[PDB]
This record gives structure tokens, sequence and C-alpha cells, in this order.
């Protein structure tokens, strides 16, 4: 937790074991969540500019 | 060989009787023969019968059709060979699975052939290479064999189909995946044009 | 003449190399004449270079005041201002070509080296200018041309100018830009001094040559190499290696739009290289570009070949 | 000369050249196997293999688990592209056979794709 | 015959109006000095990317003329053949072309030396009269066809074309003109695509030169040749190469490496976009 | 090992060092997160200056 190995500590056998991911599992998870963030925020952001156009600033308060 | 494919043809159409029999074990001996389908459709090897002449036309049925398991159940029956016709015999095992299968594992040679290792089991295949003969490609990973060219035992007059079969998807096959590249030039020659034109006209409108 | 020039005389070249009358003025050369088949053979090997700078070779003859460019092949020196002296890597091809001439009846000798200088423009800096005044002494005449391949896609005009170097004790005390083009914001001091070494020649185009008739003769038999494609794995370590010179680019960027180039009295003005999110665009743009390009070669030969399979 | 095994130098140049040939042919053969071939003991076989490899001179890996050596004869993507370059090589020389022995079938079949 | 029609081919021929200077600068050049109008001799060069034939300029021959034949100067095309195979490889040679007029019986004994080199040449007749709408030019196929059982090499006219490539009408244009070219598109998804479009179309008549010679030797032109057949039934047999579960494994895993890159290069195209309207929508409509 | 001289990795539990001739891809799979770190950065600075 504190370090920055990764290791795995088999209880079976008292040996201090490895087991990794693959490196394309955490590769294109990682890549296919940023792009889902991506097309969320843009496609948010041309909703806040739609009602900057039609003169429709904040009433809420 | 290709030269003494016509000199074997043109002595068995000229004589008959005791001089064919005496001819059929010479052909099997030489090397450079690899075809025996215009050999066994003749007359001159169907008369032989009756004692020693009916042994020598089953081999050569062995040697066109059979395969090397086919060879040690009966050899009895059949007259012993040497040390470059038990070889020769080898070279058509090969090409006898290859017609059928694309790939032939490794487990199947090493029972048929009757091996031990793989090395000894390629290395009659080898041998066949430099002789344009067997030519293809040794796989380590799946453990299998790639045969690509072979020869064609006979004369093909059986699986001849086989041939036109494949030429016919390999001419028109191209015709569909032209069409496919000819509309995506198209495509994309139509997607710059209206680019331009609409990059263009909105820039100009600015002023005024 | 009008006929004479379009077609291979030994004569003529028999009457121009005897006596040599460059060595009385070097402003002999006037005009050029480029032809139009060896113009798709420079445009094409500069190309492929793509940001560096190439050097090829360049065979003709002359005819007067107007030099003929024929035949041009590439060379495999990695440009001119890279490496010093590079004709000396052309000297196993003119050992060969000469001899082979001179048995036929044939006194085509060297006419020329061409080159390419990526993004400052078409221009002879002060490297090439120095590498010429030594060659133009042992293997005269020689013509000195620029190709940009990288200009002639934006602006869409076929850049293509012919120079030559005076020697020392010719050159003009003031001499203005003969041919001047666009030049970045970097070199473009340079350019005002070193003009006055060099003149722009009036270039012109014919139809001629000899070398695009015995490639088709080639291709018969030599169709089984032009079918090597599969880019994705040839260069790979430059695709690769593109991705991280992005990272340094990106960072940059980061810091443009966190400060900004609009401060208070002074705006538009403030960072040295603006636009650092637009010119990120392209960058990232090439590594994906690339990438496809070498897939379309695979997949087109699984769908011709992998597509017939065995009954 | 006396070079360990026999009285010749040649005793040791066939052993080297015998297993640069069996990297391209031979698949995989077990140190048993490949020493008995050449008449060598098993301890000869690994010791000249292994100084194939670093020198730069035979390609494969060796095995020490369970004493098997591999060779190498190209596979995965290199062995994709060496396919195709050798079918349409085939072509080629085909090409050159028609026209050689019936010069006038090669014209006719060029007007055939034309016509259609 | 001399000239009858016989198989008109589908094939696209642009030419360009630059091959015509080139023949009449052969024509009165060699008048003016023999002063006599002879028949002159030369070749057409140019391009061909498969069904587009690309006729850009020409130029004259280097062969030798004995009794009544045209013997081709192989032994110095061959020496420089060596040479020039490691530099480039492209722009096809087509056929020839002549001066004269109708078609005479002796240009087909001269036609049919040049079949030898390439395999589809090409013929070209300039005519003093009109013939055509344009230029007065026309190019001819070779044809061969029996006429009364003797089988002879008759032509073919085509209808040619301009421009039909936007990268190379930029470059002629600036060839003849010897001024200056407007500013247009270049297109640059168009010069790569030749590689792949071209591809096709050059397998695609190896095939067809292939399939018509083992179905003679099934049927009954051809005789039955027992070498014929055991040379072309395993040519066929090794396809499709390498389609088993090692290239399988292999071609996802490469397809979904530059498909994962494509999608990080997407969303930059669209950031550039994006960061031109907020510049341009926080400042006259917003004030903030 | 530490010196960047010998490659693999040690097992004691074994006594076999372990050298993956066909491991995982290190080269590209690295230029990927540096790419997907710069762009995630560079979305919040571009949709903050529109509030």
């Amino acid at each position: 937790l504190e370090g920055l190995i990764s290791a795995r500590v088999d209880s079976h056998s008292k040996i201090l074991y490895a087991r990794d991911v693959d490196q394309r599992s955490t590769t294109f998870e990682k890549s296919l969540l940023m792009g889902k963030e991506f097309q969320r925020r843009a496609k948010a952001m041309m909703l806040r500019a739609a009602v900057l156009r039609n003169q429709i600033h904040v009433k809420s308060p | 060989s290709s030269n003494l494919l016509e000199q074997f043809i043109l002595l068995a159409k000229g004589t008959s009787g005791s001089a064919l029999t005496a001819l059929i074990s010479q052909v099997l001996e030489a090397p450079g023969v690899y075809v025996f389908g215009e050999l066994l459709e003749l007359a001159n090897v169907q008369e032989l019968a009756e004692g020693a002449n009916a042994a020598y036309l089953q081999l050569l049925n062995l040697f066109a059709y059979g395969t090397y398991p086919d060879y040690i159940a009966n050899k009895e029956s059949l007259p012993e060979l040497s040390t470059a016709q038990q070889n020769k015999l080898k070279h058509l095992t090969i090409v006898s699975l290859a017609s059928r299968m694309k790939c032939i594992p490794y487990s199947v040679l090493l029972k048929d052939l009757e091996m031990r290792n793989l090395r000894e089991l390629e290395d009659l295949i080898i041998e066949a290479v430099y002789t344009d003969i067997i030519q293809g490609k040794l796989d380590q990973r799946n453990q299998l064999l790639e045969v690509d060219f072979c020869i064609g035992r006979d004369i093909r007059k059986k699986d001849i189909n086989n041939i036109v079969k494949t030429l016919h998807e390999w001419c028109d096959g191209c015709e569909a995946v032209l069409l496919g590249i000819e509309q995506q030039v198209l495509r994309a020659n139509q997607y710059k044009e209206n680019h331009n034109r609409t990059q263009q006209q909105v820039e100009a409108e600015v002023t005024n | 003449s009008i006929d004479e020039i379009y077609k291979y005389d030994k004569k003529q070249q028999q009457e121009i190399l005897a006596a040599k009358p460059w060595t009385k003025d070097h402003h002999y050369f006037k005009y050029c004449k480029i032809s139009a088949l060896a113009l798709l053979k420079m445009v094409m090997h500069a190309r492929s270079g793509g940001n560096l700078e190439v050097m090829g070779l360049m065979l003709g003859k002359v005819d007067g005041e107007t030099m003929i460019i024929m035949d041009s092949f590439a060379l495999p020196v990695e440009g001119t201002e890279t490496r010093v002296n590079a004709q000396a890597a052309a000297y196993e091809y003119m050992a060969a070509y000469i001899e082979n001439a001179k048995q036929v009846g044939r006194l085509e000798n060297a006419i020329g080296w061409y080159h390419s200088h990526p993004g400052y423009g078409c221009w002879l800096s002060g490297i090439d200018v120095s590498t010429q005044m030594l060659n133009q002494q042992f293997q005269e005449p020689f013509v000195a041309v620029v190709i940009d391949p990288t200009r002639t896609i934006s602006a869409g005009k076929v850049n293509l100018g012919a120079f030559r170097t005076y020697p020392k004790g010719y050159k003009p005390p003031d001499e203005g830009p003969s041919e001047y083009q666009t030049i970045p914001l970097n070199k473009i001091e340079d350019f005002g001094v070193h003009c006055k070494q060099y003149y722009a020649l009036e270039v012109s185009y014919f139809k001629s040559s000899l070398d695009r008739k015995l490639l088709e003769l080639l291709w018969n038999k030599y169709w089984v190499n032009t079918l090597s494609s599969s880019s994705l794995l040839t260069n790979a370590d430059y695709t690769t290696g593109q991705v991280f010179d992005l990272s340094e680019k990106l960072e940059q960027s980061e810091a443009q739009l966190g400060r900004g180039s609009f401060m208070l009295g002074l705006e538009t003005h403030d960072r040295k290289s603006e636009d650092k999110l637009a010119k990120a665009t392209r960058d990232s743009c090439k590594t994906t570009i690339e990438a496809i390009h070498g897939l379309m070669s695979q997949v087109i030969k699984d769908k011709l070949f992998n597509q017939i399979n065995i009954s | 000369a006396t070079t360990a095994d026999g009285s010749s130098i040649l005793d040791r140049a066939v052993i080297e050249h015998n297993l640069l040939s069996a990297s391209k042919l031979y698949n995989n053969i077990t140190f048993e196997e490949l020493g008995a071939l050449l008449e060598i003991p098993a301890a000869k076989a690994e010791k000249i293999a292994s100084q194939m490899i670093t020198e730069g001179r035979m390609n494969g890996f060796i095995d020490q688990i369970d004493g098997i050596v591999h060779f190498e004869t190209r596979e995965a993507l290199p062995t994709w592209d060496k396919q195709i370059q050798s079918l349409c090589f085939q072509v080629n020389n085909l090409l050159e056979k028609i026209s050689q022995t019936a010069p006038e079938w090669t014209a006719q079949a060029m007007e055939a794709q034309m016509a259609q | 015959s001399v000239m009858a029609c016989g198989v008109t081919g589908s094939v696209s021929v642009a030419l360009h109006p630059l091959v015509i200077l080139n023949i009449s600068d052969h024509w009165i050049r060699m008048r003016s000095q023999e002063g006599r109008p002879v028949q002159v001799i030369g070749a057409l060069i140019g391009k061909q990317e498969g069904r587009n034939i690309e006729v850009m300029n020409s130029f004259e021959l280097l062969s030798h003329t004995v009794e009544e034949k045209i013997i081709i100067d192989k032994e110095y095309y061959y020496t420089k053949e060596e040479q020039f195979k490691q530099v480039f490889k492209e722009l096809e040679f087509l056929g020839w072309y002549t001066t004269g007029g109708p078609p005479d019986p002796s240009d087909i004994h001269v036609h049919k030396q040049v079949c030898e080199i390439i395999e589809s040449p090409l013929f070209l007749k300039l005519n003093p009269m009109t013939k055509h709408t344009d230029l007065p030019v026309s190019v001819f196929e070779s044809v061969i066809d029996i006429i009364n059982g003797e089988a002879t090499m008759l032509f073919a006219e085509l209808t040619y074309t301009l421009a039909t490539e936007e990268a190379e009408r930029i470059g002629v244009d600036h060839v003849a003109r010897m001024t200056a070219t407007g500013s247009g598109e270049n297109s640059t998804v168009a010069e790569h695509l030749i590689a792949q479009h071209s591809a096709i179309k050059m397998l695609h008549s190896r095939v067809k030169l292939i399939l018509e010679y083992v179905k003679a030797s099934e049927a009954g032109e051809v005789p039955f040749n027992h070498e014929i057949l055991r040379e072309a039934y395993a040519l066929c047999h090794c396809l499709p190469v390498l389609s088993t579960d090692k290239f399988k494994t292999d071609f996802y895993d490469q397809c979904n490496d530059v498909g994962l890159m494509a999608y990080l290069g997407t969303i930059t195209k669209t950031c550039n976009t994006m960061n031109q309207f907020v510049n341009k929508f926080n400042v006259l409509y917003d004030r903030q | 090992i530490l010196d960047n001289t010998i490659h693999g990795r040690i097992d004691q539990v074994n006594q076999l060092l372990e050298l993956d001739h066909q491991k995982r891809g290190g080269a590209r799979y690295t230029a990927l997160d540096k790419w997907t770190n710069q762009l995630n950065s560079l979305n919040q600075a571009v949709v903050s200056k529109l509030a």
C-alpha cells in the first residue's frame, strides 16, 4: 500500500508470489474510460453554451 | 527429372511380354521419376498377372494411391525394396495427406513414417526441397506442417476440378474488392471538394 | 537549335566541351531546360524523406547558353548540409556511366546536382555555396536546383528554380533577391546577404529524356517487389518514437493556455511560439494517419488471398 | 591436428556446420538424440551449440529445464510476408513460361479482360 | 483486312495535348533534312496504373532499320537496366506512334515485334485532315483476329479524355505554360490510394493470363500434357497463405494496437475546433 | 540487474533464472499512458474557459 511495487502474499506456501495483470488490459480500459469522459464533457459543454445564445443567463438565485 | 518421363513411355509401347516386366523395376529404382499415372492406365502393365507378374501391378497402385502404412501391412506379398525405393515412398506419403488437408500435424507423420524425433521425421522432407518436389514451411508453435507446393502424384484425373475452382475465386474475387476501393476514392475525393467550397464561402462574407 | 536540342547530337557536344566557353565569363548560362519526365522523379524522391534533406544527381548535355536536364537518379546521401561534400557518394555511379557511354559513341556527362530544402524555402545557404565552388572547377558544368516538397501541398504552388553560385572573383557587391519566396521568422536575415552569391535562371520545359523508357521492361520481372508493402512493420520505431515527442509538445500547450498570450498593454505578442494547441493537433493526427496507413496495406492482402480458401 | 575428437581439424568444422544447417531444418531435437547422430557425447553437443549463439552465428535457444534445445525458423508476422512474396514470385516465373511456349496465348488472354 | 475495329477495350486513355508537339517536331525535322515526306518512328511514353492509361509526353525510338523490319536495340537497353533498378521503378512505357494516314499492311509486321516487349502495346497514327473533335489524333490497340482462316493483327480506335488525376494535372499544366498555375486541390488522400487501387488492377490481369492457360489444357485447345498439370496443381493449393490459429492471434492484436491510437487522435482533432469555438463564444456572447 | 546489465528476474524458490522471450510489450504501451494523462488535463483547461 505504501510502496510502489506489486507483490502477492501466498499464505498457502508462505512464499511472496507475484500476479500482475496484462499490459493490454490496464491500457485499453484506461484509455476507453478517458474517451467516454472526453465525449461526455464535450457534449455537456454545448448544453451550457446553448442557453448562452438565446439570452438566458443565471436566474436560479 | 522431366526428360526421363518421355523415354519410359516410348519403350513400353514398343515391346511387351517379358520385356515389360523388367521395365517396371527399372523405373522405380531409377530416381527422378515421381509420376505413375501415365504408366498405370496403359494396357501393358495390366497384362502382368499369375505369379510374380501380379506383384508389380499391385506395387504400382500403392505408389500412387496408397501410403507408407499400406506397404508395411503386406510386405510379404510384395517384393522387397532397396535404399532408394524405400526413400522414394516416403516422399509420396507427405504429398498424399496434403491433398486432403491443408495442415498436417506432427503426430500423424510420426505414426505413419514410424519415427521418434522431429528432425529424423523431417529429414526425408528437406531432401525434396532442393529437387523442386516438396516446397513449404515448418511450424513450431502449432506443431503443424503447411505444405504449399508438392507433386500431384499421378496426372491428376480426379482432383483436377479444384484447380479451376481455386483460380475462379481469385479472378472473380478481385472484382468485388475493386468495386469497394473505387467507391472509397470517389467518397474521399467528394469530401475534399465539399470541404474546400464550404470553407471559402463562409470566410468571404465576414468582411461584408 | 530548335529541332536539334530535342534530340541527342554528338556534334553539338563536341564543339562546346572542347573549347569550354564557361572559362571566359561565368554569366554564360541564362536559361535552363528541365525535362517534364525528370521533374516527377525529383519531386518524388524528396517527398519520401519528409522533413529530412536528400540529394541526387542529374545527367544531360549543353547547347549554347541553355542547359539541358535529361535523366536524373537519386542518391543514398543524407542531403548536403548534414554531410559535408556529398559528391563523394556519386563517384561510383559516374565511373560506371561514362565508361559505358564512350564505347557506344555518346559524350553525355554530368550536368548538375539537385537537392531539397524543406522549411526555409528554395535557396542556397552558406554550406551549399561553399561545396558548389569546389565542384564546378573539376566536374563542369554544374547547376544547383532546389525542390520544396512540403510547400506544394498547403500553398499548391510547384516550387522550382535553378541557381548558380558565382566563384571567387566574380560576385557582385550588391544584388537583390532574384527568386524570393517565403521564409519563416528565423533565418530571414541571411536571405538578404546570401542572395548576392548566386542568381536565378529562367527555367524551361521540354520532352525528351531516356531514363523514363527502360523502367517498363524491368517492371515485367520486378513486379514482385512493388507489392512489398506492410508499412506497419517497416518504420515501426518511427511511429512509436513520435509519441514521445508529442508528450513534450502537449506539456508546452498546458502552460500556454494557463499563462495566456493576451495580457494588458501588450497582447498577441507575449510568448515566443503561439498557437501551441493548434500545432499539437496536427502532430497528434500524424501518429494516427501513419498508423492506419500501414494497416490498410494488410487488410487489402487479407481480402484478395485469404478470402479464397479451398474445397 | 589433434582437435579433441579424431585426429584432424575437420572433426570440429563438421560439428559446427551441422548445427547451423539444423537451425533451419530441424525443428527441436533433444540433447541425447543430437549427440548420437554426430557420434559425440551429450556433454560436447551442449558446449559447442552454446558458443555459436553467443557469437551470433546460429539462431535458436537452449532450455536447461528439460534439456531440449530449440531452433528458430521464423514465425508470427515475418512469415506472413514471406508466403505472399513467394506466391507472387510463382506467377512471375509462370508468366515467362507461357509467353515462351505459346506467345499467341498471352495476347489473347489480355484482350479478354478489356472485352468484359 | 487492315482496319475493322475488332474488340473495343473498356480502358480509359488519359491523352494530353502535349503529345502532338513531339510528333510534329520529328516530322518537320525529318522532312527538312531529307527533302521528302517519309515515315517517322517514335515511342509513346507515360504512365499506366491499371485500367487508366495516362499518356503524358512522347519520345523518338532508338532503333535501326534493315531491309524492311525494325530491330530494337536490346543490347544497349539491357545494359542500363541493371543500373536503373536501384533508384526507381515507376512510370511505365506504352507503345509507339507513326505519321502517315490510312492503315498500311506494312505497319502490321512492325507491330508484331512490339508485343514481345510489353503484353499490351498501343498504336497511334497522325492524320493531317480531321477525324475526331479536338486534336486530330487517335489511339489504336493491337487486336488479333482471324480473316478467312488467316489470323491478322488489326487495330481498334478508342475515345480518349482529359486529365483523370488532380495530382497529375497540376504538374502537366506547369510544364506547357512555363509561367504559373492557379492554386487548386492537391488531393493528398488520392496520392496514397494509388498504391492499393493499382495493386488490384495489376493482380486481376495476372490471374486472367493464367486462368485461360490451365482451362485450355482441360478442354481441347492446349494438348493434354502431364508436365503442365503437375506444375499448376500445387500452385493454387497454397491459398490461403497463413490462415491458421497463429495468424488469427496476430492479426487481431495488431488491429487493436492501431485502433486504440486512432481514438486518442480523434479526440485531439475535436479539441482543435472546440478551442476556436470557445474563444469566439466567451467574448461576444459571454462577458465574465 | 540493478545496474541495467543483466535482464530477467531471480527466483530463489526454484533456482531458475526467468527470461520470458515472448513477454508483454513495454516500448509501445509506455507511450499510451503518457498520452492519456496529457489529454485528460487538457480537456479540463479548454472547458474551464466557458462558464
